[PDB]
């Protein structure tokens, strides 16, 4: 009865334990929010390093 | 203050450690605990089983009923882990600044992960004892609810999910954080 009903939940218990999940691995302020935005570097809207070399085309196309 | 390292005690039915900052967490714990770290090694499941036959022969050895032998050798054994693992805190010898100064050794066992093989020997252990003792005190309902107390209190519970890292302010004024 009682007794044998305690002992059972103590056992369905045990396997609900022993098969848990996978080897559960332990796990920002606003101060430091400014930061990551001050710290953000934007590219260049067009590059211009090789504009010089490949600006023969314009200069001999005919008018 | 420049540095403001302090500890806190606030004061509350129910509280919660806060979790560590950047420098207490990924830089001071990188070395070997050297206090959990021997749980997982060569003859540490066996010796709680030579533990509890040791226990049963001493107390066998003065002549009692088998009742009152196997109730109080199941007291003892619960008693004496929660002893060991549950209500110390701290470590014996210096870590790096006194980072573990809020944790007990149950908690950093394999650094902190909730399941792993040895921790699920170790609440297996408390139910099989009980199941293979109580088959001597069935007629006793008094030593029967003792027992059953007895385990689900001391050796269930801490064992959980829930009730890591918790602190009840009852007994003493905890520190957390
Ligand atoms: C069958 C039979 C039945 C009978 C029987 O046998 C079996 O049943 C048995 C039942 C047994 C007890 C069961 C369990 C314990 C606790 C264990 O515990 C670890 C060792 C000690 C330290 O533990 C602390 O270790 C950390 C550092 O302290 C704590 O860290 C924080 O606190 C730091 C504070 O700086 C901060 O840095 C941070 O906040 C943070 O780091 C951490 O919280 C806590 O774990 C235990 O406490 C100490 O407490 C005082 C120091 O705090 C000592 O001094 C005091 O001694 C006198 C009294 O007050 C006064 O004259 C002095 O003025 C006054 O200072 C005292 O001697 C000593 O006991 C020491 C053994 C003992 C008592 C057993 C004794 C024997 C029995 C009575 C048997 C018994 C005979
Ligand atoms: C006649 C008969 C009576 C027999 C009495 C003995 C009872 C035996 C049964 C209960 C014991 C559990 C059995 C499993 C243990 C197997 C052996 C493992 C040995 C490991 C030893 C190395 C561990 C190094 C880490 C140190 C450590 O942990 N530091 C702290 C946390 O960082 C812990 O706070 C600390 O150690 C525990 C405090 C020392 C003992 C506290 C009690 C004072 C003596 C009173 C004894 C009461 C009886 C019950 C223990």
């Amino acid at each position: 009865p009682y007794r044998t009903t305690v002992e059972i939940g103590l056992i369905l218990y045990g396997i609900i334990y022993y098969l848990s999940k996978p080897q559960q691995k332990k796990s920002l302020s606003p101060q430091e929010i400014d930061a990551l935005i001050e710290d953000w570097e934007p590219e260049p809207l067009v590059d211009p390093s090789a504009t010089d070399e490949q600006s023969w085309r314009v200069a001999k196309t005919p008018v | 203050p420049v540095t403001d390292h302090r500890r806190r005690r606030a004061a509350a039915v129910i509280s919660h450690v806060e979790q560590e900052t950047f420098e207490d967490e990924n830089d001071q714990q990188m070395l070997p605990n050297m206090n959990a770290t021997w749980v997982d090694q060569r003859g540490a499941w066996l010796i709680h089983i030579v533990v509890i036959v040791l226990l049963r022969l001493f107390y066998s050895l003065f002549g009692s009923t088998p009742k009152w032998t196997w109730t109080l050798t199941n007291m003892t054994y619960i008693i004496g882990f929660y002893i060991m693992f549950h209500l110390v805190k701290g470590t014996p010898f210096d870590f790096n600044g006194g980072a573990y100064d809020n944790l007990t050794m149950w908690e950093q066992i394999n650094d902190e992960t909730l399941y792993t093989p040895t921790r699920k020997f170790l609440l297996i252990v408390p139910i099989v004892l009980f199941l293979i003792s109580n088959q001597y005190y069935r007629n006793d309902m008094t030593l029967f609810l003792s027992n059953l107390a007895v385990t689900v209190l001391i050796g269930v519970v801490p064992k959980l999910g829930i009730t890591h890292r918790l602190r009840i302010s009852i007994p003493g004024i905890t520190g957390r954080a």
